[PDB]
RNA sequence: UUAUGUAUUUACUGACCU
């Protein structure tokens, strides 16, 4: 089974996997690690 | 050795035709014994004489000469006795003797008679009946033994003689512990037993039909 | 509450205290019935009957007020019926 | 009189009529007086308990049965 | 009427397991005293989370199964590994052919060594006694 | 003949919200007399009527011809309502004999 | 059963009369429901046979054939030692598919 | 029925991405409900990077409103000329402004 | 005939009273009105848009909104319901039951209410609606207070209705409603509806109040029974309350026993009143006791037989009716004195009602013959002298061949008398029309026959006689239009009572089905093989095979038919025969019969999959010699396409024949199969894998399966991990005994499904702990089993059914293994915990044990000291000699 | 029970046009030999003519018979009719068994013996 | 970032089922 790693979320099957890129933007919110990551742009 | 299944306490019809196999509490089995033409023992399936929240002390299988089976069983009921915190409502619930019979006319077993008791009972011992005896049931019990059989007889009390001045006594009472009833086919007997030992003679002497008074004595150690 | 000083119905006469009932229960739901009388009987037949089972199985048909005010009634009769030796309550006895 | 106390049974779940089951709400005097009935009744159960029990006092065995059979009643004390 | 853990601890003859809920009990003293009684084992520790046991194992990845060593000694992994290997080749072609006309003897190991695996060669696991329970990590808590 | 068919009663529905009086008194009186017509408040209800006669047969005039019928400009259906219910069981009528009989 | 959980079992004394399962049932056990294993025959309440309903299956209401059992597993449970297990409600399986 | 959720939508933008255009029997030799034809109708219809699915302009409607007056039906034939392509896009358009121009 | 008073009483609130032409149309105003609602939801029939007409607006919900649209989004959930997909049916029904707290039961019950009154329903749609109900009574428990009537004036129809699963809906959702509502909320009800005039009400609550007497215990109602019986102001009442006995009677049969005598003691009341009715339908009800009791409780009726005697003396009618079956109920109850002489002066009047013309009594008078001839009294030569003469003059006619309940009746005395007379005199009187002309009854002599050959025997028939039944027979089963089995079964048992008294007829048998099984195609050829199967045990123990090795090779290319109830038939004749002589003294032998039949496999009808892998598992054990050993290989790959069959016989005897296969050619080659079908995705397919892999496990032992079992749990896919627990877990269940060899070498396997993060692999891993409890005890494997409590005792908290249900066995099957003494240890100090959910957990975990030994736990209780007032310390353990 | 078998009656029709029994097996062969047919459940506005009326629509009936009481009554509810032939019996009790006159459903069925003066189901 | 309520697929379970 399929598990967006950074999101922690399970699948079973692949569309569900490739269906989830669009929902819960933890996709951009690591722009805070990417703050932590370095502290400017 | 549960508490719910039967099995501790066992009574049989003296005649031969039911048995019953009782616990300590809640429930109760009568089995109708007959025989098929092999002249082979069969078993009915078993009846059910269940009633919740009671003990039972003793069961013992009433003499009845060719009629519906009847048994007899020390009963106490305690729910009262569990509900009431005041403690003295459980120190004035005294004990039944319930009569169940079995309607082999209707194949179920129905409580019959059930009458208190003004002391504790601990076993009852079957007198022979029908066409040999007084029918009925004798309790022992602490200093006493009962003659109580339904219907008729007023119940016959007679105290247990101690010893003379047998140094045991600050306060304790005196109970049986056997029965040993024998049928000499002139009249019949007792040898009850004392806790010490003290084998009695106990023969019931009736003049009517109902029973008169019971009587008893020393007969050995 | 009150309903539970114990009864015996072998103390009591039931025939002379139908018709007490039939005219309380006449005068409860109106109009005249049978088998609510007959419970009334059928009820009472039994040598020491219970009076809340009595009491919920006349709810049922009655208000819940007359039912409890008609146990009310019914119980004390029957107690002053069983303290006499004869088994008639004080409205039937000095009436 | 009696008010709204009209709790007959309800649906048969699994029907424990095997006394001493006990369920959540069950207090500490409720499984403690089971479990000395339970005990009472497999002391005199056994025959060899009851035995054990004869011996250490000189009480014969009919008395050891009248008392643990009159304590079933009660056993722990009033609620 | 919920006497504190102050007082509660205080009264009990082992105070060391009265936790922050057994005075939110229905009966303190007991649930203390059975807490404190000898050989019993604890309630698990997920009467209480979120996660309903096991759902915080969720991004990490594991090995798959280490066989025990008896049957490691039977070659029946590399058997096994080596026609799952060959099977991964095939197309629906052979996966449909192979199945009318079978060629058979693929593994044909032996009877005496699997019967010495079990019963000659048969070796004690590790276990483990009645109180370890288990909770959620417990494996990456090796430290010990 | 037609027992099994419930009549004096024939739900509306789809019907226009400028009826003001007149128009269901004109279709429904055109058939019959009349008993009289039921006109809803909710705007669901609104736009959806019913109408009851004291005749069977203009009933069965009404509903064997004019479903789908079309009018101010949305064609209706008609329906038999289904008398199931009520609200309170009349109580301490007379009706008494009285010698009209 | 065990897979269709609102089945209730009758559970009242156990007499005599030996349970029977259909020909669609045989080699069931009536409890943990399998194949294997059986040691202790089943033993049914008088009022779950009488008259209409002697030799009929105890888990189907089918035209019994064989005699039923219980598994070992049952029986040194003693799941057997409980009331007669003669499933007693129709509910929610083969009725709406009688519908269908 | 041709229901069309996503698990589907994404894996056959997936299998476009892989295979190809005019190659349907062998993508939909993976949808498990899905024929070719349907296939072609999605992709066409709903899934093509080509589709402006949004931002309604000013321009193409001032367009359409009165180029669905010089052919009145035939929603395939303007839906190049708009562009907005879909076909039924264009119809949704079509019916939103006449609801908005009768309101 | 209406007032407006009656008219708003009526109608719901929202509502307020108050040649042609050529031109055109335009475009118009946008006439596309909704008519069916706004979503997805179901199609709308015409006749559901009142019911259903306020879905057909949007709400939006505010301004029109209370919390009432909640309480009407259960009219969404009714069409969904009523009108849906089933995926959408167990949705909106799993919702509302949900919420039916929730929802609350005025709202609820009147909107179901209403749409169960529809004139337009269907017997789906009732069957839906009545789950709706029950489902919402275990929810609704006493809140159904004021809705018992108006649920019973709905339902009580259920009870009178055909078909018999309607009816078991309506006694289920009676006794469900009885239970919830109590007793005083039954007798509030359904009293009023005793006087009323209508018959069908009366009647129906009649059995719903014999029906709540089932749920609720007689002696609860007996004074209410006992109250209406004894009315006497209208007789309908008693009718009702004796109806109510007899129904009461005939629904819950010998367990009205005990209660008996307090109860027959109100029907003697009747039986003299004015009405005919009243005491017709006493009649009825003794006569509905009697068949209650039976044999019980004569001495009971007593104080009935001297009424029943003057009124089947005095009256003439359907009184007699009721009163002949009364009293023919009665007699078998009664000791043979009293028995005999009632016997004895009752023949007389049915003698003299044999020339009645009602069917009634027909059946009341035949139903009496049964049983006034079964007791020891009426000798043979008066039963042979004048009761059966005038029994076949005017009972074996046609029209009562025709009638269902005249149909089985007059067999089934029939059948008694041949008990009592003898064989050969009633078939004798009957055996010359097994060659009529109707096919119905043509079809009762032959189910007449089979019932009294199959009990008596055929020693009483002479050579006079039994060539009249084997032409009977023929002829009999040469005609029949019918697909029935009835002269199928007939044909078998007749010759297997003639046993090897048939010899002279054998050739004609057999020339008639060989011949008969050409035929048009026109399906009377699984007639002639099913023959062939029925009569192919009589053919050995008759000193024939010959014939037998003749009709063999025939059978064997009959079988390439393409009509498929055809060739079952043949594979059932073929199968037969295969028992009936050996397996390697055939003529068609098995070499060249079992290649014949692997192209056969691959047949889905049921029928055809069926009778072939029976015979397949016969050649497969017993004739395992008869092939290449590849061919064994080629259908263990068909075996698993066999399985996925909707039947479970063909799927319990295809695992079988993997077992056998195994056992032939070894279980390295079948098993690999067996794990490649491993991985599927479908149940009835992976399970029915997995009992195969513990078939071929148990058969040659394991230590074959076991570590290539042991190994493909480290393939990582879901279904094969879940694969090989679950063939664990029936392996264990199957070796039993010898798991003490192989649990060590499983148990690092169960701690790491137990270990695994998914719920599935928990519950089978929970099984096979189970399972291996039950396979080891008393071996001194105590060690491992406590190991993997550890890890099972953590799954207790989840709340999925199956997981749940499957860790609550895996604890009362361990309870056995490692000892109460372990399992008290671990419930301890948790039953007192302070969460409920705890708790509740740990109080039915304790129940399993305490009610799974109660005795074993007097030893391993805790010692608990003693508080202020009471005494806890259990002392008699405490001392010591 | 009065009108059931009326049901019944009916119910051997529609189980024989069900199963396709043969008009020489049909039932009516064994009510041969007999013109006789018991009418039931009549009203009691009937008289001899009315009843001749309508079942005179298969043959006009030769031997009438209506059980009229002895001295207090007038009509008790059968009839008995003999019609020219047996065939006219047969038409009979299938078409006129069911229908209903002034409110009562009446029923037929066949004889076979005798005018019984009173034996029949009241 | 644990989490809800739901619209809602997809997977999975019970030797479930003619
Ligand atoms: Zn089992
Ligand atoms: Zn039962
Ligand atoms: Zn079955």
């Amino acid at each position: 089974s399929y598990e967006c790693k950074l999101c922690l979320t399970l699948h079973n099957n692949e569309g569900s996997y490739l269906a989830h890129t669009q929902g819960k933007k933890h996709q951009t919110n690591l722009a805070r690690r990417a703050a932590k990551e370095a502290k400017e742009a | 050795c549960r508490r719910i299944v039967p099995g501790q306490f066992l009574a049989v019809d003296p005649k031969g035709r039911a048995v019953m196999i009782s616990a300590i509490e809640k429930q109760k089995l009568v089995y109708i014994l007959n025989r098929d033409a092999a002249a082979r023992l069969t078993i009915s399936s078993p009846l059910e004489a269940h009633k919740a929240n009671t003990l039972v002390y003793h069961v013992v299988g009433v003499d009845v000469g060719f009629e519906n089976p009847m048994f007899a069983c020390l009963e106490m009921d305690y729910e009262e006795a569990d509900n009431d915190p005041t403690g003295e409502a459980a120190a004035n619930t005294q004990q039944t003797l319930t009569f169940y019979e079995l309607d082999l006319g209707l194949n179920h077993v129905v409580r019959k008679y059930s009458e208190p008791l003004e002391e504790h009972g601990n076993f009852l011992i079957t007198v022979p009946g029908g066409s040999d005896g007084p029918s009925g049931v004798l309790i022992c019990s602490e200093n006493y033994i009962t003659y109580k059989n339904f219907g008729d007889q007023p119940d016959i009390r007679c105290p247990i003689p101690r010893r003379r001045n047998d140094l045991d006594d600050p306060e304790r009472g005196m109970i049986f512990v056997c029965s040993a009833t024998h049928k000499t086919k002139s009249m019949f007997f007792f040898l009850a037993q004392t806790e010490q030992g003290d084998i009695f003679k106990i023969t019931l002497e009736t003049d009517e039909d109902m029973v008169t008074e019971i009587r008893l004595k020393y007969f050995d150690t | 509450e009150c309903l539970e000083k114990k009864v015996d119905m072998s103390k009591v006469n039931l025939e002379v205290i139908k018709p007490w009932i039939t005219k309380r229960v006449t005068e409860i739901l109106g109009f005249e019935d049978d088998v609510v009388i007959e419970f009334i009987f059928n009820q009472l037949e039994v040598k020491n009957p219970d009076s809340k089972m009595m009491q919920i199985n006349l709810t049922g048909f009655l208000n819940g007020k007359n039912a409890r005010e008609f146990m009310g009634e019914l119980w004390p009769l029957l107690l002053s019926a069983q303290e006499n030796i004869a088994g008639i309550p004080s409205a039937f006895l000095e009436l | 009189m009696t008010d709204r106390y009209t709790i007959h049974s309800q649906l048969e779940h699994l029907q424990s009529k095997y006394i001493g089951t006990g369920h959540a709400d069950t207090t500490k005097w409720e499984w403690l007086v089971n479990q000395h009935r339970d005990s009472y009744c497999s002391y005199m159960g056994h025959f060899d308990l009851l035995n054990y029990f004869a011996i250490a006092e000189n009480e014969s065995k009919a008395r050891v049965r009248f008392n643990l059979m009159e304590k079933m009643l009660q056993p722990c004390g009033p609620p | 009427n919920r006497f504190t853990v102050a007082e509660l601890k205080q009264l009990v003859a082992r105070p060391d397991v009265v936790e922050m809920h057994d005075v939110t009990a229905q009966d303190p003293k007991l649930l203390v005293h059975l807490k404190a009684t000898r050989n019993s084992v604890p309630v698990p520790r997920h009467w209480c989370f979120k996660r309903k046991y096991l759902q915080g194992k969720r991004g990490i990845e594991k090995p798959p199964f280490e066989l025990p060593d008896f049957i490691k000694r039977t070659g029946i992994q590399e058997m096994r590994e080596a026609l799952q290997e060959k099977e991964e080749q095939k197309t629906m072609k052979s996966k449909m052919r192979e199945k009318v006309r079978p060629k058979m003897g693929k593994i044909d190991i032996d009877y005496q060594k699997l019967h010495d695996a079990f019963f000659k060669w048969q070796t004690k696991p590790k276990l483990t006694i009645h109180g370890d329970l288990y909770y959620e990590g417990k494996e990456f808590e090796t430290r010990l | 003949r037609l027992p099994p068919e419930v009549n004096r009663i024939l739900y509306i529905r789809n019907l226009p919200y400028k009826i003001t009086a007149e128009e269901m008194y004109d279709i429904f009186g055109k058939y019959g007399p009349i008993r009289q017509i039921r006109v809803g408040n909710t705007p669901e209800t609104r736009g959806t009527a019913y109408v009851v006669y004291e005749d069977i047969f203009d009933a069965k005039n009404a509903c064997d011809h004019l479903s789908g019928f079309n009018v101010c400009n949305r064609y209706l259906v008609v329906l038999y309502y289904n008398a199931n219910r009520a609200f309170q069981k009349m109580d301490t009528k007379k009706k008494e004999e009285q010698l009209k009989l | 059963a065990k897979h269709h959980p609102d089945l209730i079992f009758c559970r009242k004394q156990a007499g005599v009369a030996i349970g029977r399962l259909c020909e669609k049932c045989d080699g069931k056990c009536v409890i943990c429901d399998s194949y294997v294993r059986p040691c202790t025959l089943v033993r049914i309440c008088d009022e779950c046979n009488y008259g209409s309903y002697q030799g009929r299956c105890v888990i189907c209401g089918g035209p019994g054939v064989s005699d039923a059992y219980y598994c070992k597993e049952c029986t040194i449970q003693e799941k057997d030692r409980d009331g007669c297990p003669k499933i007693v409600n129709l509910g929610s399986s083969k009725t709406d598919l009688f519908y269908e | 029925g041709g229901v069309w959720r996503n698990t589907e939508d994404e894996i056959l933008k997936a299998a476009v991405m892989k295979y190809g255009k005019n190659q349907w029997s062998r993508i939909a030799s993976l949808l498990h409900r899905k024929s070719a034809k349907q296939c072609k109708a999605r992709w066409y219809e709903w899934l093509d990077p080509s589709i402006k699915k949004t931002e309604w302009s000013r321009e193409e409607e001032e367009k359409l409103l009165h180029l669905a007056k010089l052919m009145p039906t035939q929603w395939r034939t303007i839906a190049p000329i708009i562009g907005r392509t879909a076909a039924q896009c264009l119809e949704h358009y079509e019916f939103l402004l006449d609801k908005a121009a009768q309101r | 005939p209406l007032s407006d008073e009656e008219l708003d009483a009526m109608f719901p609130e929202g509502y307020k009273v108050l040649t042609g032409f050529h031109m055109q149309t335009e475009d118009r105003t946008m006439k596309s009105v909704n008519d069916q609602p706004s979503g997805n939801l179901p199609f709308l029939k015409p006749d559901d848009i009142q019911y259903f007409d306020k879905l057909l607006v949007d709400v939006d919900e505010s301004t029109l909104s209370p919390e009432e649209q909640k309480e009407r989004k259960i009219m969404k959930l009714l069409l969904k319901i009523k009108n849906g997909t089933p995926p959408m049916r167990k949705a909106a029904l799993r919702q509302i039951t949900d919420k039916a707290r929730e929802f609350g039961a005025g709202p609820l019950f009147n909107q179901i209410l209403p749409l169960l009154m529809s004139p337009t329903l269907e017997d789906q749609e009732r069957h839906l609606l009545v789950k709706v109900i029950d489902r919402i009574l275990y929810k609704l428990d006493d809140l159904v207070r004021p809705y018992v009537h108006k649920i019973l004036v709905v339902i009580e129809p259920l009870l009178i209705d055909e078909d018999y699963y309607a009816r078991v809906e309506g006694r289920e959702i009676i006794s469900n409603l009885a239970k919830a509502a109590g007793l005083a909320t039954m007798i509030s009800t359904m009293r009023p509806d005793i006087d009323n005039m209508d018959e069908y009400v009366r009647n129906t609550t009649a059995r719903a109040f014999a029906v709540v007497a089932s749920a609720l215990g007689i002696p609860s109602l007996l004074p209410f029974l006992k109250a209406v019986c004894k009315s006497k102001k209208s007789w309908q009442a008693r009718h009702t309350g004796i109806k109510i006995v007899q129904q009461i009677a005939i629904l819950m049969g010998c367990a009205i026993l005990p209660h008996l005598r307090s109860l027959v003691e109100i029907i003697e009341h009747g039986l003299v009143d004015e009405q005919q009715k009243v005491r017709t339908i006493s009649a009825l009800a003794i006569a509905a006791l009697a068949e209650a009791a039976t044999p019980y409780g004569i001495e009971s009726f007593d104080s009935v037989l001297k009424p029943l005697w003057k009124g089947i003396r005095q009256h003439r009618g359907k009184g007699l009716a009721a009163f002949l079956k009364a009293i023919g109920y009665l007699i078998p109850l009664m000791d043979a004195e009293y028995a005999n002489y009632y016997t004895r002066e009752v023949m007389l009047i049915l003698i003299r009602e044999f020339q009645s013309p009602d069917e009634e009594m027909k059946k009341i008078v035949l139903k009496v013959v049964k049983q006034c001839c079964g007791t020891d009294g009426v000798e043979a030569n008066y039963i042979k002298t004048e009761i059966l003469p005038p029994f076949f003059k005017h009972f074996w006619q046609h029209r009562m061949a025709l009638d269902r309940r005249n149909y089985r009746q007059l067999v089934d005395t029939t059948v008694e008398l041949a008990n009592k007379v003898g064989a050969a005199e009633i078939i004798s009187r009957i055996v010359d029309d097994l060659k009529d002309e109707a096919e119905q009854y043509r079809k009762m002599v032959m189910e007449t026959i089979e019932k009294i050959m199959g009990n008596l025997g055929a020693a009483d028939i002479d050579h006079k006689l039994e060539e009249q039944l084997i032409d009977g027979i023929l002829y009999a089963f040469q005609e029949q239009t019918t697909e029935d089995s009835v002269m199928l079964n007939g044909f078998g048992t007749v010759v297997n009572a003639l046993g090897k008294r048939v010899k002279p007829y054998l050739p004609q048998i057999c020339g008639t089905v060989l011949w008969r099984l050409n035929n048009k195609s026109a399906k009377v050829r699984q007639q002639a093989a099913d023959l062939i199967s029925r009569t192919a045990v009589v053919m050995k123990t008759c000193q024939e095979e010959k014939l037998m090795g003749h009709l063999g090779v025939v059978l064997y290319e009959y079988l390439g038919e393409e009509y498929p109830e055809v060739l079952g038939s043949i594979l059932g004749a073929l199968k037969a025969i295969v028992n009936v002589i050996g397996m390697h003294k055939m003529t068609p032998p098995i070499k060249d019969l079992l290649p014949r039949l692997t192209p056969i496999l691959k047949n889905r009808h049921e029928k055809v999959q069926e009778n072939c892998i029976d015979l397949v598992g016969r050649i497969a054990d017993r004739g395992a010699e008869y092939v290449s050993a590849r061919e064994w290989m080629r259908i263990c790959f068909e075996l698993l396409e066999l399985l996925k069959a909707h039947k479970k016989a063909i799927r319990r005897a295809t695992v079988n024949t993997f077992g056998y296969i195994a056992k032939a050619i070894g279980p390295h080659d079948v098993l690999a199969t067996l794990l490649n079908n491993l991985k599927v995705q479908e149940r009835q397919n992976r399970v029915c894998t997995t009992v195969a892999i513990a078939i071929v496990a148990e058969t040659c032992s394991p230590f074959t399966v076991l570590p290539a079992l042991m190994n493909e749990y480290r393939v990582p896919e879901l279904n094969v991990q879940n694969g090989v627990l679950k063939s664990l877990s029936f392996l264990f269940e199957y070796i039993g005994e010898m798991g003490k060899d192989y649990i060590y070498a499983v148990t690092p396997l169960l701690e790491d499904a137990l270990m695994d993060r998914d719920l599935v692999h928990r519950q089978t891993a929970s099984a096979v702990v189970q399972h291996m409890s039950l396979g080891v005890y008393g071996f001194g494997c105590e060690d491992s089993l406590n190991h993997l409590l550890n890890y099972v005792w953590p799954n207790v908290f989840e709340t999925s059914p199956h997981v749940i249900q499957a860790v609550m066995g895996a604890l009362e099957g361990l309870r056995v293994a490692i000892g109460p003494c372990r399992m008290l240890q671990y419930c301890l100090q948790g039953l007192f915990h302070p969460a409920r959910k705890v708790r509740d957990v740990y109080w039915k975990i304790y129940n399993s044990i305490y009610i799974g030994s109660q005795d074993a736990l007097i030893a391993h209780y805790p010692r608990i000291y003693n508080d202020d007032k009471n005494t806890y310390i259990r002392y008699e353990l405490d001392y010591i000699l | 029970n009065p009108l059931t078998k009326v049901k019944l009656i009916n119910e051997l029709n529609e189980r024989e046009v069900q199963l396709g029994v043969a008009d020489k097996v049909s039932w009516h062969s064994e009510y041969k030999d007999s013109a006789w047919i018991f009418l039931g459940g009549l009203p009691y506005e009937l008289t001899e003519g009315d009843i001749i009326c309508v079942f005179s629509q298969y043959g006009e009936i030769v031997n009438i018979n209506l059980v009229r009481d002895k001295k207090t009554g007038k009509s008790k509810g059968f009839c008995f009719l003999c019609y020219e032939d047996q065939r006219s019996t047969i038409l009979a009790v299938d078409n006129f068994n069911g229908i209903k006159i002034k409110g009562r459903t009446i029923r037929v069925d066949h004889v076979s013996n005798y005018r019984a003066p009173k034996d029949s189901e009241e």
